[PDB]
């Protein structure tokens, strides 16, 4: 997985 | 009391449970600084940032008075990763499993 901020 | 300070020989304990997280395999996402190559906005987001690394250095120049300020930049590699991560992450994943290797580690450094 590449990092990503979560939204929810 | 949690208000005495750590002594020399405490010090040689502490790199030991730190050490033992750094060799652990979930360690992986916090062996370094979040890299802003893999992540652009973390440091947006994330504005107290903590990681392996940093601590080592602070635990090889004695930065910490205290156990429970050690304690403090160790929960903030965690507690960020679920900040930042959603919870279905492989990050999230890994700072579960090392959050509960540190207490395991943590419990027996205070007895």
């Amino acid at each position: 997985g590449a990092k990503r901020h979560r939204k929810v | 009391s949690v208000l005495t300070p750590l002594t020399e020989k405490d010090y040689e304990g502490l790199k030991r449970v730190l050490r033992s997280l750094q060799a652990h395999k979930m360690a992986w996402p916090f062996l370094e600084p979040v890299d802003p190559n893999d992540a652009p906005d973390y440091y947006g987001v994330i504005k107290e940032p903590m990681d392996l690394a940093t601590m080592e250095e602070r635990v090889q120049r004695r930065y910490y008075e205290k156990l429970t300020e050690f304690v403090a930049d160790m929960t903030a590699i965690f507690d960020n990763c679920r900040y930042y991560n959603p919870s279905d992450s492989p990050f999230y994943q890994c700072a579960e499993v090392l959050e509960s290797f540190f207490v395991q580690k943590l419990k027996g450094f205070k007895a």
